[PDB]
């Protein structure tokens, strides 16, 4: 396949701008037989197109227009990498946004449908402040279940392990819940063999990167 | 400019079925019809393009169909790993989507009680969590009992997205105190009802033992 990487802030305050940026790996940004698209998707809008550049004898850019005279698209062939910048965001610019490849082959064209994409980035438009998480034992009954309370972080997103990524099975970690105070929170459970709660760890694996918070909570049977 | 409309918006089906799902242009174009499918946390993945070329990988039971302003994406016999958002896509417009949801048998929750941590009852507020796990359908009632006192309004609920492999949900729901309002009462309880079960399940503890 054909890799893209996204980078960049989620967070931007609203009237500022939003810029993010797209690695690419398995192609050239200058080959004439693609081209590279910005999308996005919130629960309100759907998947909508916001632009392309592409190269052809020179560069072009076409960009939609529900952002017309806020967007520019630009790619670096040293890099090979093209960025998104977004002007004068609002709320309604709050959104994950990804990065495309467009182009297939068929019927001895192309056709400019989005065979690889980026993983994207959940850009929140909020002027409130960043916040870590704190991390809370959600520890097993005395067949068994157990996990971590991650509560009162901003923005979005968390992630979550479990010993570092070796237990995966019976894992539910939940989509997380903004609170009266505009923090959210969430919970990872996970269910493991009631025989193992002596003798095997449980470590929660919490990283929240816009604060730049990364905690382990080792979680285990309440004593007394 | 091209306008695009998907029915049904959503469906549930069991294993095996037979599902089709219709993408409706609003004018004719000269530009070629793709079909997208998005898991959860994930991008949309590439089905098939030019209205009926399955891509690369894709399982022969999916299919496309249509022509002009009317197209259709048939899958054959639905799976598990199917659980998905569909969506069409002409020039650069992207249909609202079709969710698709694995109908299974009935599955009762099971279900856990978590006290608050020491650790953050001295920050000043008490958390409790019950935990309903692997159940369908997605549709359960859950009520916390203080001291047998029906809660109301300091309770929310979250659900996970259906498993792939199981078909199944589960669900958490948290119950927010101040320290002091939790050190007021002793019995915490959780009441579970769902088709699964023939009657509610309640799990509880007393604070402090």
């Amino acid at each position: 396949q054909v890799q893209l990487q996204q980078s960049g802030p989620g967070l931007v305050k609203p009237s500022q701008t939003l810029s993010l940026t797209c690695g690419i790996s398995g192609d050239s940004v200058s080959s004439d037989a693609a081209a590279w698209d910005w999308i996005r998707q919130s629960p309100s809008r759907g998947l909508e197109w916001l632009g392309r550049t592409f190269y052809r004898s020179r560069w072009h850019h076409d960009y939609s227009e529900s952002v017309k005279n806020r967007i520019t698209i630009n790619a670096d062939t040293s890099k090979n990498q093209f960025s998104l910048q977004l002007t004068s965001v609002t709320p309604e610019d709050t959104a994950t946004y990804y990065c495309a490849r467009a182009g297939v082959r068929v019927f001895g064209i192309i056709v400019n449908s989005l065979d690889y994409w980026g993983q994207g980035t959940l850009v929140t438009v909020s002027s409130a402040s960043t916040k870590g998480p704190s991390v809370f034992p959600l520890a097993p009954s005395s067949t068994a279940a157990l996990g971590c309370l991650v509560k009162d972080y901003f923005p979005e997103p968390v992630t979550v392990s479990w010993n570092s990524g070796a237990l995966t099975s019976g894992v539910h970690t939940f989509p997380a819940v903004l609170q009266s105070s505009g923090l959210y929170s969430l919970s990872s459970v996970v269910t493991v063999p009631s025989s193992s709660l002596g003798t095997q760890t449980y470590i929660c694996n919490v990283n929240h990167k816009p604060s730049n918070t990364k905690v382990d909570k080792k979680v285990e049977p309440k004593s007394c | 400019a091209i306008q695009l409309t998907q029915s049904p918006s959503s469906l549930s089906a069991s294993v095996g079925d037979r599902v089709t799902i219709t993408c409706r242009a609003s004018q004719a174009t000269s530009s070629y019809l793709a079909w997208y499918q998005q898991k959860p946390g994930k991008a949309p993945k590439l089905l098939i393009y030019a209205a009926s070329t399955l891509q690369s990988g894709v399982p022969s039971r999916f299919s496309g169909s249509g022509s002009g302003t009317d197209f259709t994406l048939t899958i054959t016999s639905l799976q598990p790993e199917d659980f998905a958002t569909y969506y069409c896509q002409l020039s650069k417009t992207f249909g609202p989507g079709t969710k698709v949801e694995i109908k299974r048998t009935v599955a009762a929750p099971s279900v856990f009680i978590f006290p608050p941590s020491d650790e953050q009852l001295k920050s000043g507020t008490a958390s409790v969590v019950c935990l309903l796990n692997n159940f369908y359908p997605r549709e359960a009632k859950v009520q916390w009992k203080v001291d047998n006192a029906l809660q109301s309004g300091n309770s929310q609920e979250s659900v996970t997205e259906q498993d792939s492999k199981d078909s199944t949900y589960s669900l958490s729901s948290t119950l927010t105190l101040s320290k002091a309002d939790y050190e007021k009462h002793k019995v915490y309880a959780c009441e579970v009802t769902h088709q699964g079960l023939s009657s509610p399940v309640t799990k509880s503890f007393n604070r402090g033992e």
